[PDB]
């Protein structure tokens, strides 16, 4: 499951093998064992092979170490990212899409994981969708009206107006809704009626 | 000595507001490098072509080419893995209804032709027009530029049909100009603005997107971001087998001209000291490379972001979707890389008004639920902020808080009881 | 992507298991052997877009995703001396 | 074993490279029906002296090295840049022959970078010299009983020459700020030195024959080969052919590509060979490697 | 409060410094001055250097 992180330490694990194992390269001296030069050569002799290992494992340690630099800075580039979702999705409610898992997220509960971290993201994932007829505005008096927060739909018969995440249709009330103009200009609006809560109560 | 901008002092006042009368659509491009051509290495034929006797001494290297080898393949499969995060954001294949009912909206250019063999659209044709042996080989990319292509299309087509609810879950059909208005809403205008200026707004649309296309046709310096990066690569190649030209100290530069001339004893020496160039070059090659993969999966990430943030919804992040609020974008394809077609809002026409913070009608303080006050000189109106539409200050425009002895600035006018 | 020896090509397409190229995988499916295919691209699916309908959710699922981030690397040293002229 | 485990996960590893092994070789020389005149080189009565050595011009001829360095009539034979053995595989474009007379305690001097009196004011090899040096005892031919004289080495110079340069004059060398104008005298030398050798000299001092061999392998047509003869042009197959020196691994065929009559090869951007002339049948043949690539298991 | 700027600074410095003071190291020649080489050894001996 936590691939990526043992995708790290193997990669460590793997650079550190190399650079022990390039200890026995002989890089053109006689063995790749200094005692065996010290205890074989005179100092003459031995420093000519002892120059070959020094450059060969120089050469392999600045390799490793700029290796290890650019590794380096991919984990640093990764820990900002896992800072800024930690903050952004922990300690707050982000509206950025798929920053906090797939879906609209809720929250987020962090883990601690070795040389890591894992988050589990609560997102609210829309289940069960149904089909609606749906227009833009309606008209009541010559006026054209448009949801305040939602969508209006139609069960085949009547209009109602319901929140866009959600079916929980409604009558449609001037309090839902909102005039602007007239319908002379709206592309797609649709006839119905505007319920008044007021008037009732002033006729009776 | 070069002009910064043109100067500017805006009519700043503490009691002065400019608003827009008017709008424009702005479509505009930005280009992605997704990422590099794949590319293998034989490090013992590189250094050793078909030579026992250089393979036999560079054996003595240990396992200096493996790595070299191991590290390329980790850059290539990063290439695959950045295509496939960049451009693989979507579960279903969407493509969209033979009949163009849209609203107005024309993305006939961007959306696949049918004649083209390939699921392509007009623009991304413009866009892959444009952009243009030694045991160094070239891997092809695991998703072909039909699969991208594909790929794109679904995304464009889940976003026409279904605004950003394809994004989240399953994609939830809507008309185009509710869309439309669902955008107007998010970026702060109110949504009859955009069902009252449809024509207007669509014919703004449809000539940006033709715009865009004369500048592809026109002009190719803007797809440079990803040439640059393909002339990176080619050149560093180019290095690489430049070297095996350089004697490095050697009589000669040619292996079989060494083995053919020298007894290996002397052939020897002479042959270390190839291996020994060709050495470093290869690993000063696989460094810079290493180098900059990296930057392209900056680059690819990035890339990914945007998909999400700006195809897949709508940002409220400045500049990070093009300038002007951000209403939309579309995807297309583009050789190793991608391009983002913003759709943004921008203000174009804008009066002076005089404006207030607050409303004294009976000793009370009115502040706008939603709006700013301001005055054409003789009348008080309350309008949205981001488009200048007036309306009468009524108890329903606005809500009370305290007295008038508060707020500085404070100006008397009557507040309308319906 | 080159020559394929070993695999049975077959006309069906199904998810990517193991990346040839081109748009071509292969899988170990039945008397098993190694097969070859196209792959599929997720499955299409058209959505049922008009100018006047529109799907709204009546339910929804609480989703729990895990999302795992490396935060830092093991620290390692090297003496360099002791590694080039250890003692 | 790539993995280096006794397990095999799911996937496609990339474990060794696939190669048409050339399925023969293929050599292609000129039709060239000369012998390279080497015997008036290390066969003359008299050598020339160091400082006025003799340069002749091998080109257009075919010599058989075997009998060059199998002969045990040489004391130094050393060759740079390339071994006796192996010269009779090669065509090289142009062959020099430097010859001369020095002494023994001298020879050592005829070499890439070494320095003194004959490598300053007599003889200068470069340091990149490819050739062979190949000196040998002349005491029986250039050893007079009563002195020869015949051979003589510059001893003054203003400065030291270059690499394959020759100075002949007999100015009177002009040690100080007094002009001499041709008259010997106090700062005023003969720059020419001689030898005198003598058949009782020791073997620093006794006369030693130094030919130098500078081969030159240019991008020109190659006209000094070894004695290797030319198989039957196969195309069509991967071959390891050799056109005139020009080893390499490939498929011939014939080529549409239209050579000026001037022109022997055409390269590519690589500096690679993509075509060539025969030298033989004067047809253009390309030249495409056979075919390679990586095995993915 | 400055330093994540100064170190940036500090750091190109040291760099410079660094390659500076490399050009004052023998590598296994005579000398780590190009001119002693040339005014003292022959261009043969020279070279090697
Ligand atoms: C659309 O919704 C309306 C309102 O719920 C439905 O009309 C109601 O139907 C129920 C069915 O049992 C009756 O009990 C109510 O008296 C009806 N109310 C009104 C005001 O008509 C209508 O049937 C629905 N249509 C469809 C096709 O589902
Ligand atoms: C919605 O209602 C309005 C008015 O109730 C309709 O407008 C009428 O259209 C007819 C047909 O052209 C005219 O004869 C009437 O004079 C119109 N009435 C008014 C008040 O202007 C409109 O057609 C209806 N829309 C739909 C789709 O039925
Ligand atoms: C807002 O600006 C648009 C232009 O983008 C105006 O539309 C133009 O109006 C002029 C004169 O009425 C015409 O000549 C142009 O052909 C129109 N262009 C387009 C694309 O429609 C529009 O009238 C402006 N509206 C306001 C209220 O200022
Ligand atoms: C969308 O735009 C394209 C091109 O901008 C339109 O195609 C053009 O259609 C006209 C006919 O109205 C032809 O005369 C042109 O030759 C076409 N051009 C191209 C490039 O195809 C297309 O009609 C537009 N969409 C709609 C619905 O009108
Ligand atoms: C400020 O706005 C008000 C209302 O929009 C203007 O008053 C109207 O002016 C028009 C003529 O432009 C008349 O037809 C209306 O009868 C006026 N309405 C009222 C209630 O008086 C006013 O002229 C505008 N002033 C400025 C300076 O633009
Ligand atoms: C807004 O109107 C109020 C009252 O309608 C003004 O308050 C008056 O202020 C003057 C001088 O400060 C006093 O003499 C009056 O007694 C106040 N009126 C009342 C009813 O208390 C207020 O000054 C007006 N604002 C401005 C800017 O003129
Ligand atoms: C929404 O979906 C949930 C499941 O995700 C439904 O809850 C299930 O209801 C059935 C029948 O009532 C039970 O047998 C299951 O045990 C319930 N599951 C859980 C997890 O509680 C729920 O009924 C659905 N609601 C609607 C309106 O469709
Ligand atoms: C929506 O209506 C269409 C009518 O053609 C139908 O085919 C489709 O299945 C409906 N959507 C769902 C999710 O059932
Ligand atoms: C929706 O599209 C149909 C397609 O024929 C068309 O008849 C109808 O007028 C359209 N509705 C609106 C409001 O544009
Ligand atoms: C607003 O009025 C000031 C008053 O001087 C003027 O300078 C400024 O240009 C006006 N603003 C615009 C946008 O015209
Ligand atoms: C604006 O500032 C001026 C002085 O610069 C002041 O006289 C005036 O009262 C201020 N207006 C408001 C509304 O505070
Ligand atoms: C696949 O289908 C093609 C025709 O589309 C046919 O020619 C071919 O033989 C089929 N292959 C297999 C393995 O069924
Ligand atoms: C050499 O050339 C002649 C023609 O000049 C040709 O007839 C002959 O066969 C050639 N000989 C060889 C051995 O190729
Ligand atoms: C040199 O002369 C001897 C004797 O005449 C002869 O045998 C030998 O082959 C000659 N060498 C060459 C290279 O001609």
């Amino acid at each position: 499951a936590l691939g990526k992180l043992q995708d790290v330490v193997n990669q460590n694990a793997q650079a550190l093998n190399t650079l022990v194992k390039q200890l026995s390269s002989n890089f053109g001296a006689i063995s790749s064992v200094l005692n065996d030069i010290l205890s074989r050569l005179d100092p003459p002799e031995a420093e000519v092979q002892i120059d070959r290992l020094i450059t060969g494992r120089l050469q392999s340690l600045q390799t490793y170490v700029t290796q290890q630099l650019i590794r380096a800075a991919e984990i640093r580039a990764s820990a900002n990212l896992a800072a800024t979702k930690m903050s952004e999705c922990v300690l707050g409610q982000s509206k950025r899409v798929d920053f906090c898992g797939k879906g609209y997220h809720l929250m987020s509960f962090p883990q601690s994981a070795p040389h890591g971290v894992v988050f589990l993201h609560v997102t609210y994932v829309p289940a069960q969708e149904k089909n609606f007829t749906t227009a833009p505005a309606i008209c009541h008096d010559g006026k054209a009206h448009f949801p305040r927060e939602g969508v209006f739909v139609s069960n085949g018969t009547h209009w109602f107006v319901t929140q866009r995440n959600f079916y929980e249709p409604q009558i449609i009330t001037t309090d839902n809704t909102f005039v602007s103009g007239n319908c002379d200009v709206v592309i797609g609006i649709v006839n119905n009626t505007v319920y008044d809560p007021l008037q009732p109560e002033l006729d009776s | 000595t070069m002009s910064l901008g043109v100067e500017n002092s805006v009519a700043y006042s503490n009691n002065s507001i400019a608003i827009p009368t008017n709008f424009t659509i702005s479509v505009t491009t930005e280009i992605l490098p997704v990422s590099m051509t794949k590319t293998s290495v034989d490090c013992t034929m590189y250094i050793c072509g078909d030579s026992t006797e250089c393979s036999n001494l560079l054996l003595q290297y240990g396992s200096f080419c493996t790595q070299l080898n191991r590290a390329l393949t980790g850059i290539a499969v990063e290439q695959d893995k950045n295509t496939q995060e960049v451009f693989a954001q979507v579960k279903q294949i969407y493509k969209t209804p033979p009949i163009k009912d849209f609203g107005g909206f024309n993305f006939s250019q961007i959306l696949p032709d049918p004649s083209k063999p390939s699921k392509r659209s007009f623009i991304e044709d413009l866009l892959f027009n444009k952009v243009t042996f030694n045991g160094l080989t070239v891997l092809p990319p695991l998703l072909t530029d039909e699969m991208i292509a594909q790929y794109t299309s679904a995304l464009l087509a889940g976003t026409i049909t279904s605004g950003w609810t394809f994004g989240a879950g399953a994609a939830l059909q809507i008309p185009f100009a509710m869309q439309m208005a669902y955008r107007f809403n998010g970026i702060g205008v109110t949504q009859n603005v955009l069902y009252e200026n449809q024509k207007l707004i669509a014919n703004q649309f449809n000539s940006a997107i033709g715009k865009i296309q004369d500048s592809l046709s026109s002009t190719a310096s803007a797809l440079g971001k990803l040439q640059d990066v393909v002339n990176q690569n080619a050149q560093a190649l180019n290095t690489l087998v430049k070297q095996l030209s350089s004697n490095f100290g050697a009589i000669s530069s040619v292996l079989n001209d060494i083995l053919s001339r020298l007894d290996p004893p002397e052939a020897e020496v002479q042959i270390d000291r190839l291996i020994t160039g060709r050495l470093q070059s290869l690993q000063t090659y696989v460094t810079q490379q290493l180098i900059r993969a990296a930057e392209i999966r900056a680059s690819a990430n990035l890339a990914a972001t945007k998909m999400s943030e700006c195809v897949l919804g709508q940002s409220k992040r400045v500049d990070f979707c093009g300038k002007g609020y951000h209403l939309m974008s579309f995807p297309q394809s583009a050789p190793h890389g991608v391009v983002f077609l913003h759709v943004t809002y921008v203000p174009a026409q804008e009066k002076n008004f005089t404006t207030a913070p607050a409303i004294c009608h009976d000793g009370k303080a009115h502040f706008p639920r939603e709006g700013v006050f301001v005055s054409n000189g003789t009348h008080w109106f309350v309008t949205q902020r981001n488009f200048y539409e007036p309306q009468i200050i009524t108890t329903d425009n606005t809500f009370v808080s305290g007295n008038c002895d508060v707020v500085i600035g404070i100006v008397n006018n009557t507040v309308y009881d319906p | 992507a080159g020559c394929l020896i070993g695999a049975e090509h077959v006309n069906n397409s199904y998810e990517c298991d193991i990346p040839i190229g081109a748009g071509i995988c292969a899988s170990y499916q039945t008397s098993q052997s190694i097969i070859a295919y196209t792959m599929s691209l997720g499955v299409e699916n058209s959505v049922a877009y008009s100018n006047n309908s529109i799907a709204i959710p009546t339910n929804f699922t609480i989703s729990v995703t895990t999302e795992i981030l490396p935060v830092s690397m093991t620290k390692t040293s090297v003496d360099c001396t002791m590694y080039i002229c250890g003692d | 074993c790539t993995l280096k485990s006794f397990t095999v996960e799911k996937g496609i590893y990339q474990t060794s490279n696939f190669r048409v092994q050339p399925t023969e070789s293929i050599v292609r020389f000129p039709n060239i029906t000369n012998l390279c005149p080497f015997g008036e080189v290390f066969n003359a009565t008299r050598f020339a002296s160091v400082y006025a050595w003799n340069r002749k011009r091998i080109s257009n001829c075919v010599a058989d090295y075997s009998v060059l360095y199998n002969s045990a009539s040489f004391s130094t034979f050393k060759c740079y840049g390339v071994s006796p053995t192996k010269l009779n595989d090669l065509c090289f474009t142009n062959v020099y022959a430097d010859s001369f007379v020095i002494r023994g305690d001298e020879v050592r001097q005829i070499a890439p970078g070494q320095t003194g009196n004959i490598a300053d004011y007599n003889y200068k090899l470069p340091d990149d010299f490819t050739g062979c040096v190949i000196a040998w005892n002349s005491n029986n031919l250039d050893s007079k009983v009563g002195g020869n004289y015949n051979y003589l080495y510059r001893l003054f110079r203003k400065s030291n020459l270059k690499p394959f340069e020759r100075d002949i004059s007999t100015e009177i060398y002009q040690a100080g700020s007094t002009p001499c104008n041709g008259v010997k005298g106090f700062n005023c030398y003969f720059p020419l030195q001689s030898y005198g050798f003598q058949p009782t000299y020791g073997v620093g001092y006794q006369p030693y024959r130094v030919v130098v061999l500078s081969f030159e392998l240019l991008h020109a047509p190659a006209t000094v080969c070894g004695p290797k003869k030319s198989t039957n042009l196969v195309k069509n197959k991967c071959v390891n052919f050799n056109f005139n020196g020009l080893t390499g691994t490939g498929v011939l065929t014939e080529s549409n590509k239209k050579f000026l009559p001037f022109q022997q090869f055409g390269r590519d951007i690589a500096d690679t060979t993509d075509a060539v002339r025969d030298p033989q049948t004067l047809e253009i043949l390309d030249i495409t490697p056979c075919s390679f690539g990586g095995v993915s298991v």
